[PDB]
């Protein structure tokens, strides 16, 4: 989700960008502004919702002990998905 | 006789039985100037008399060193001299007197 | 050979503290309030001495919080307010003392939950 | 408590309840202590909180979709022993160990409620009650908070 | 913190098998070298009694004939379960202390050999999760484990109030801490006892009657690192 | 390990040692840099019963110091005299 | 148990005395020392050809830090601040807020690499394997400011080194 | 029990008896004798007893504490006498250790123990440097660890962690100069103590 | 004021002075003192340099992390001037040579370069411009150095009407070409201390009245050139035609211009500092002219 | 109010040690200025010595006075034996310190500190 301000400075995934009158952008003259191009908020929105056949599902983020702490997610509400608090994966009940 | 005590700066004693008798006797002499009830006198006389008795009952130095349990006989002579020097200082300090002063109320309270 | 010294104990000249951080500081002597997020009372036992808060500003390079106050993080613990006051006086700090707040004893009765004729009767459990 | 677990089953999971813009609910953390229910009924004089269901499935909430908007509502965050009820404005911004606590006074009314101003690195992070038996006890109003 | 990676003990065996030959080569350079002996023999002599009173420890005591090693007299961990000899000097000079150090390396190899053969199975940190953190797999599945992990890495474990002086036979001599706990998770006071501190304080005494170049030998024979001296 | 026979003889003779048996350079005797995964054991407290923490709580068994005297018969030493060391039978004299 | 390192009486018979005299006058022990350095001259040296050859390291090696992701690309870091709490050098600075999608995520994650002691306590404390010390150790700079890492720098290190970092974690996680 | 440190009653009993032994012999100076649950003997004395008590422990035949392991101080501001002086002695003869503790304030000298242990020389200089405790009749009392002209005694609890001044090179005067400390990032104070009691055995009376 | 340039701190190294200064000619005698004083109080200093980066190293310790920023520039390249000043609040011109080179003469360095800097700075919207000229600047001087200084002073005043122009006498200091010049060997000179001139420039940035004015920076005492050179030799216990012509120019008396005193600076006598400058080359003070 | 003395049993005894320290510092300044090649005059050095003694002129506790003299003699020894370098001696004069504002208005303009 990299976009540039009218001055041409890249906006980071945290929304940071020096405004027009900020002297501090002089630090980038002759150099460059380090911006990571892989915005996590965009990438997690690409993952499909997982359909499960139960009211409660668990997520450990994958990879077993290489993931995150195992949490159990309630899927009773039919107007929204269950989202994992750690990794952002989404679940919905059939 | 032994060629070395093994400890740097500690010379071999030629006549250790006679040296110890002199020192243990001197110690009991200095102790007589300490009050009768003082714990230093009572305990020091007790251990000094134990040591003096072993020295009077064991002509063999190696077997006496085993009885005294204080290292080389030259180490025991050195300890006898430290006691005698200590005893003389005790006379001036008089530690057997009552506690000079009580600490403030929470001086030794831990944690705070 | 004791000597008699009737003067007040004042060690400001031999503590090495610069002048501005003696005369211009205001020490606060208090028992910290219980953290309302928890019911444990173990952090309200002792008396604390802390100094007045001074400026913090954003470092131009990183945005970190900068300070010029050498006492910004100085917190001293004391068994009694009297010990804290004594310590503040000999160091020459002007101070404020706040009386310890202790919860007043409450009258609790589980039976009152079911009163025949009083408003203490609970509507649910 | 003990230092380890011997529970080998799956865990319960509960759905969340929306009760307004001030108090976020993550009810899986609720331990059914009923403090919030008792506070709402007795201190706030609002009987909109309760328990529905039975047994291991008993749930704290409102049953219906209802906002718990009371001038004293934010106090249920303080008394909830767990992270089930939390300040929505405060969410995720700080951890307790890094906050500096400044004991101060509320000026949003004339009651003079005693407060603690939590700050970190020169920024005010939140406002907590400071216990004063003769003024605000251990509560503050939502405006103060 | 962690268990030995698989294959590590084999590589330590391979290293230890050849080390004493490396010690032998070092001795071939120094031990009988007349120039080396001229720089160390009768240099910085300290008597046994002076060594004790000046606060010396380790090789600064044993070079003078004192029979003292904390691993033998006040053993810690499993030092009472391994066999080794304590090198002892006779002249109290730089040369005997050098010989004591070379012989201690050989005895270390002798201990290392026993450690490799007698290494037991089992866990490697106390099975008490209020002190040592739980394994990561447990931290990610068990509620108790996650709470204890969270608290051990933020607050840390609380230590009952008290004070201890603890010492070991470190390579440079007696290394100790006077550690005071006030009951909380941060130490109230931690005084570090560095053996080099007392040894360097003895340089003036030991240098008496010697030449300027001997001061170089005497500082070297004390084995001074200023990280521990200044702290 | 690749020295010619003449060079091996020369350096063995000059050192007076058989250097080839204890080369200070490592070759194939060392362990592989890829190893099979471990399966580490668990400690004695990993039990499902008869394992209450109050029976194995070291910190809570720590007591305040015993006060033998506060300002509020035979002589003794702090411990028995230390026993004399024995000479090594492995190698008493270098 | 003890041994004497230097407690011997030289033999004073004529053959032994002449042996010591020969050593003194003919310098025999000194010639023996020359044999030892000569033997090393013909030994293969232990030098490796850096940077074409590298010193061996293990999967546990504590090097340059990096922030990691899940396979989906979501950040692993959830702004728990356990790393910041445990850091012996106070080298970590963190700020966080609810992200636009409601997620718990950091808005500041700085590591002052000139405060850091490369102790690895942060990667032990992290509950989700977000912060790691990677295998890189060749990142010296011409200025001090280049060693004050912010979140962007650390995420790029994660994207740069993940292939190796994932393999190293695989090799050692069963020891953790 | 594998995770619990075993007790040693024999050592505890031996140290308790020796503690009473020292107290009976030097009642003029001994105020408290205590033995820890991990068997370390502490003798608490009036400060006037430093030389006699240490001398007795060094030279007495049932003591023979020939080695001074360490000499240090602890600052406890809430005490009227804020400084605790700690002597840790070692007896090779009896393979035992003892701790002797006394106290003083900012203005009351303590007697130098240099006559009893030559090791005490630098330890007392360090205590003077880090705490400002003056030792009387010390052969050469002066700073040892801090910079020349350094003001304050840094190990006092009310001395700030980063001090009051810091150094840089100034080109105008072509020398290193000292200036009031300014930190780009202030040290971040953490409040870590749990509000729940951990150790009931140490609970203080109300 | 933009929020990033609001002053904070106690005026120290890690403070925020609010000044964002581009200092041209910062790698010379005067520049190091100016950059040092800016960095002391936590200013943002941009240093455009023509020299090797090695020759700028002595400036690096003068600021906290990030406070000194280095750039490349050419005197003849206005784009490199624009990059240096586009973010600044004050521009300080300290460019100069005491001799001419095959590539740059006195007109290039004292007229065209200052004019280019003043013009680019005005276009970029810089608020403050501080230009160093010379007390003895004069179109009628025998020195081409002083003739160019007069033309440049006029051109800068027209280009950037609000410029603060400072006209110092010969500056004495550790790296000067004045006391060192004599020590390596009819006219009245009034030399001024290096540190006083720096303090004068620094106060000129802070003082809102200094804008649009011309200052003369002179020491407190006037001496005969002969008295001075003999005093230099006594304290030390012992070139081009243009340079000699400037040394032999009597220092103008300009009562109508304000001086260091008007900027809160008290002038420093040569007698207090002569030792500091001349100790390395190694006493009756030189008589003054009342 | 009965305490152990350091050196002096009363203020009259202490003031004798103060004056002796001042004489020692007074005579040392010319050697210090020469030995360290200081750019301050001897008059400046003696003025600094006088300034440092006069900020403690109000003390009435002989034990405090003793400690100031003990410390003052340590500083003299550091200077005479040239354990100090030039930077240490010059630290008394605070040459790189910009003048701090004293009056209310100046403090009001620059920040929040009193
Ligand atoms: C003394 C001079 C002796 C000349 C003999 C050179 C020789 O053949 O030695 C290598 C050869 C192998 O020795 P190595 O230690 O076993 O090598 C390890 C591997 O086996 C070696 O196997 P490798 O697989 O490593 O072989 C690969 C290697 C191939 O290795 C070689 O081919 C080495 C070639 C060396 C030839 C030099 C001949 C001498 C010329 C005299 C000029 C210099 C002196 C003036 O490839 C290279 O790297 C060659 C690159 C070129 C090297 C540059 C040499 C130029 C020297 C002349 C400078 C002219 C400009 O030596 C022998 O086989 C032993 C006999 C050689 C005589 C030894 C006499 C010792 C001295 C007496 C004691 C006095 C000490 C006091
Ligand atoms: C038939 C009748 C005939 C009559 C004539 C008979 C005479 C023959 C018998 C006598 C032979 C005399 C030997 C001459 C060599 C000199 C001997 C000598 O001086 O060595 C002793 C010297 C000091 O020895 P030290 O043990 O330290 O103490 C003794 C003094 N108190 O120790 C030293 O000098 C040590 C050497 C210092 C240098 C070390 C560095 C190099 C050593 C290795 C060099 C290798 C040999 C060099 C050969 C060069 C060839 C050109
Ligand atoms: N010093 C004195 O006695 C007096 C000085 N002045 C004025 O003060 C200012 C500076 O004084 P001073 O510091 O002594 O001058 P210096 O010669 O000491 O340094 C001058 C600066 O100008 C830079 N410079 C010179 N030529 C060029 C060029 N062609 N292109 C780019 N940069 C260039 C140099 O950079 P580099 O290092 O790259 O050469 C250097 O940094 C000058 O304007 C001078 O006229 C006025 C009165 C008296
Ligand atoms: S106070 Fe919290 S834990 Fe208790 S019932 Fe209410 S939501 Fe559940
Ligand atoms: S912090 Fe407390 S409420 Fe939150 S998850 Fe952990 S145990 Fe539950
Ligand atoms: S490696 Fe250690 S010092 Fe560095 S950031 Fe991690 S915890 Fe902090
Ligand atoms: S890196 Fe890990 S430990 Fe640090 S804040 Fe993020 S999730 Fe928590
Ligand atoms: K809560
Ligand atoms: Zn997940």
């Amino acid at each position: 989700g990299v976009r540039t301000s009218p001055t041409g400075e890249k906006v980071t995934h945290t929304g940071q960008v020096y405004d027009d009158g900020d002297y501090r952008k002089v630090r980038f003259v002759g150099r460059q502004k380090e911006v990571n191009e892989n915005f996590a908020i965009d990438l997690i929105a690409e993952q499909p919702v997982s359909q499960v056949g139960s009211r409660v599902i668990s997520c450990d983020g994958g990879g077993g002990a290489l993931g995150h702490p195992r949490v159990y997610i309630n899927l009773d509400k039919e107007t929204k998905t269950g989202t994992c608090g750690y990794c952002g994966l989404q679940f919905r009940q059939q | 006789l032994k060629k070395t005590t093994g400890l740097v700066g500690l010379a071999v004693c030629e006549t250790p039985h006679e040296r110890l008798k002199i020192l243990y006797t001197k110690i009991l002499d200095v102790l007589g100037h300490i009050p009768k009830n003082a714990a230093y006198r009572k305990y020091t006389e007790q251990i000094t008399n134990e040591k003096l008795s072993m020295v009077k009952a064991e002509p063999d130095v190696k077997k006496l060193e085993e009885r005294l349990q204080g290292g080389q006989i030259e180490e025991v002579i050195l300890q006898a001299e430290n006691e005698l020097s200590l005893a003389r200082k005790m006379i001036q300090w008089k530690p057997w007197e009552p506690l000079v002063e009580e600490p403030p109320a929470s001086q030794w309270k831990w944690p705070i | 050979q004791l000597i008699t010294v009737d003067e007040k104990l004042d060690i400001t000249t031999i503590t090495g503290v610069p002048e501005e951080h003696i005369k211009t500081r205001k020490a606060r002597i208090f028992v910290p309030a219980r953290n309302n997020m928890q019911s444990g009372v173990n952090n309200t036992k002792k008396w604390k001495m802390e100094f007045d808060t001074r400026e913090r500003w954003e470092n131009p390079l990183m945005g970190w919080a900068s300070t010029a106050d050498p006492l910004s993080n100085l917190v001293l613990t004391f068994s009694t307010k009297e010990d804290a006051v004594a310590f503040a006086e000999k160091n020459g700090w002007s101070y404020d003392v706040e009386e310890r707040k202790v919860p007043k004893p409450k009258s609790k009765s589980y039976g009152a939950n079911f009163s025949w004729n009083k408003r203490t009767r609970v509507s649910t459990k | 408590g003990s230092d380890r677990s011997r529970f080998l089953e799956g865990k319960r999971a509960v759905e969340d309840k929306n009760i307004g813009p001030l108090v976020k609910t993550i009810m899986t953390r609720c331990i059914q202590c009923t403090r919030c229910i008792r506070f709402a009924s007795e201190i706030a004089g609002v009987d909109d909180l309760g328990t529905t269901g039975r047994g291991n499935d008993m749930q704290v909430g409102t049953y219906i979709e209802k906002m718990f908007m009371s001038e004293l509502s934010g106090n249920i965050i303080d008394i909830c022993p767990v992270g089930a009820l939390t300040s929505k404005p405060y969410a995720f911004t700080a951890r307790p160990w890094e906050t500096r606590k400044t004991e101060s006074i509320d000026v949003m009314d004339a009651v003079g409620s005693n407060i603690v101003v939590s700050t970190r690195t020169g920024e005010v992070m939140r406002i907590l009650p400071r216990m004063h038996e003769d003024i605000n006890e251990e509560w503050i109003s939502d405006k103060t908070r | 913190h962690q268990d030995l990676p698989l294959g590590l003990m084999d590589d330590i065996y391979e290293f230890s098998k050849n080390f004493s030959l490396r010690i032998d080569e070092l001795e071939e350079m120094l031990t009988n070298n007349r120039i080396w002996r001229n720089r160390t023999v009768d240099i910085g002599i300290v008597t046994a009694e002076d060594a004790l009173n000046y606060g010396f420890s380790g090789v600064m005591l044993r070079g003078s004939g004192i029979q003292w090693d904390l691993r033998k007299t006040q053993p810690y961990d499993v030092y009472d379960q391994v066999e080794f000899d304590v090198p002892i000097g006779s002249r109290g000079d730089c040369y005997d202390r050098y010989l004591c150090r070379v012989e201690e390396m050989r005895q270390s190899i002798r201990i290392i050999s026993q450690c490799l053969n007698k290494m037991p199975p089992g866990e490697i940190k106390v099975d008490d999760a209020k002190v040592s953190p739980p394994k990561r797999a447990e931290m990610k599945t068990s509620m108790e484990s996650l709470i204890h992990h969270f608290k051990l890495y933020t607050e840390g474990y609380q230590v009952p109030p008290g004070a201890t002086y603890t010492a070991i036979e470190a390579p440079k001599g007696e290394f100790g801490v006077y550690l005071v706990s006030d009951g909380s998770s941060r130490p109230y006071r931690c005084k570090i006892k560095a053996p080099g501190f007392a040894h360097l304080a003895g340089l003036d005494k030991m240098s008496k009657g010697h030449m300027l170049a001997d001061v170089v030998a005497i500082i070297g024979t004390q084995d001074i690192v200023f990280g521990e001296v200044d702290r | 390990a690749s020295a010619t026979r003449f060079i091996q003889w020369l350096r063995n003779w000059a050192s007076g040692r058989d250097l080839q048996a204890k080369l200070q350079l490592r070759y194939q005797e060392i362990s592989k840099r890829t190893q099979p995964p471990p399966k580490l054991p668990v400690g004695p407290s990993h039990k499902l019963s008869n394992n209450y923490y109050c029976t194995r709580d070291g910190r809570r068994e720590a007591m305040p110091p015993s006060i033998v005297m506060s300002s509020q018969k035979k002589a003794v030493s702090p411990a028995p005299p230390i026993k004399r060391w024995e000479l090594s039978q492995d190698e008493p004299y270098l | 148990t003890y041994k004497y390192v230097n407690l011997r009486e030289p033999s004073m018979d004529m053959k032994s005395v002449t042996d010591r005299a020969a050593q003194t006058l003919l310098w025999t022990e000194l010639i023996r020392g020359l044999g030892m350095t000569l033997s090393y001259l013909f030994r293969e040296p232990a030098t490796i050809n850096y940077p074409f050859e590298k010193g061996p390291l293990s999967p546990r090696f504590r090097g340059e830090h990096a922030l990691r992701r899940y396979p989906s690309g979501e950040e692993r870091c959830i702004a728990c601040k356990l790393c910041e709490a445990v850091c012996p050098a106070q080298a970590i600075t963190i700020e966080a807020e609810p992200r636009a999608d409601g997620s718990r995520r950091t808005t500041r994650y700085d590591i002052d690499m000139t405060k850091c002691i490369y102790c690895g306590f942060c990667q032990e404390a992290c509950p989700v394997d977000a912060i790691v010390e990677g295998p890189n150790f060749e990142f010296s700079t011409e200025t001090h400011e280049e060693l004050l890492y912010n979140k962007e720098k650390l995420l790029n290190n994660g994207d740069k080194w993940e292939a190796e970092i994932a393999a190293n974690i695989q090799a050692d996680y069963l020891y953790r | 029990r594998p995770t619990v440190r075993p007790r040693n009653d024999v050592a505890h009993k031996q140290l308790s008896a020796f503690g009473e032994y020292v107290a009976e012999i030097l009642p003029k100076y001994v105020q408290q004798v205590q033995v820890s649950c991990f068997n370390e003997l502490e003798i608490c004395i009036h400060p006037d007893g430093v030389i006699p008590v240490l001398t007795f422990l060094r030279d007495h035949s049932n003591a023979q504490f020939k080695s001074l392991a360490d000499l240090t101080a602890v600052d406890i501001p809430t005490r009227q006498n804020r400084f605790e002086i700690v002597y840790n002695l070692l007896s090779l003869r009896f393979n035992s250790r003892i701790r002797v503790k006394t106290y003083t304030d900012e203005l009351t000298p303590i007697e130098s123990s240099v006559p009893v242990y030559k090791a005490a020389n630098w330890y007392e200089r360090e205590i003077w440097d880090m705490f400002g405790v003056f030792f009387a009749n010390h052969p050469d009392l002066r700073r040892i660890l801090t910079d020349y002209g350094f003001e304050g005694h840094p190990f006092r609890k009310d001395f700030p962690l980063s001090g009051y001044v810091e150094l840089r090179y100034d080109d105008e005067v072509k020398r290193v100069v000292a200036e009031p400390v300014e930190l780009a990032q202030e040290f971040r104070k953490f409040d870590l103590n749990s509000p729940w009691e951990a150790f009931p055995a140490y609970r203080q009376p109300p | 004021l933009h929020h990033a340039v609001i002053p904070h701190g106690k005026g120290g190294r890690s403070s925020v002075s609010g000044i964002v200064a581009t200092v041209f000619g910062a790698t010379g005698f005067l520049g190091r003192y100016v950059v040092n004083h800016l960095g002391r109080m936590g200013s943002q200093v941009i240093v455009p340099h023509r020299c090797e980066p090695y020759d700028t190293m002595h400036l690096r310790p003068m600021g906290d992390l990030g406070q000194i920023i280095f750039m490349d520039w050419n005197g003849r390249d206005k784009d490199s001037i624009r990059r240096a000043v586009e973010h600044s609040s004050v521009v300080i011109n300290l460019v100069g040579r005491e001799w001419e080179t095959q590539n740059f003469d006195f007109e290039d360095v004292f007229v065209k370069i200052p004019q280019a800097i003043a013009q680019v700075s005005k276009e970029a919207g810089v608020e403050k411009f501080i230009h160093i000229s010379h007390l003895n600047a004069d179109i009628k001087s025998s020195s081409k150095y002083l003739r160019s200084k007069a033309v440049g002073e006029k051109e800068v005043r027209e280009t950037f009407p609000e410029a603060t122009i400072i006209k110092p006498a010969e500056i004495f200091g550790r790296e000067d070409r004045f006391l060192n010049y004599f020590a390596n060997i009819k006219t009245v000179k009034q030399p001024v201390y290096i540190v006083d001139v720096t303090k004068g420039i620094i106060n000129a940035i802070k003082d809102p009245d200094a804008r649009g004015k011309t200052f003369a920076f002179v020491g407190p005492s006037r001496y005969l050139l002969f008295d001075l050179v003999q005093y230099v030799f006594a304290v030390a216990h012992r070139t081009t035609r243009d340079k000699v012509e400037r040394i032999h120019t009597t220092d103008k008396i300009l009562p109508h211009l304000p001086g260091l005193e008007d900027l809160g600076v008290e002038a420093t006598p040569l007698e207090l500092k002569a030792i500091e400058v001349l100790r390395r080359h190694r006493v009756q003070p030189a008589k003054t002219i009342p | 109010t009965s305490v152990k003395p350091i050196f002096s049993r009363d203020m009259n005894e202490a003031k004798r040690r103060v004056r002796e320290l001042y004489r020692a510092w007074y005579r040392e300044v010319p050697n210090t200025v020469h030995l360290f090649q200081l750019d301050i005059s001897v008059k400046q050095g003696r003025d600094k010595v006088r300034e440092m003694f006069k900020k403690n002129a109000h003390i009435t506790d002989p034990r405090v006075v003793d400690l100031l003299v003990i410390k003052g003699k340590m500083e003299l020894e550091e200077t005479i034996k040239v354990w100090k370098q030039r930077t240490h001696v010059m630290r008394f004069f605070h040459e790189t310190e910009a003048p701090r504002p004293k009056d209310f208005l100046s403090k009001f303009y620059v920040g929040h500190d009193p």
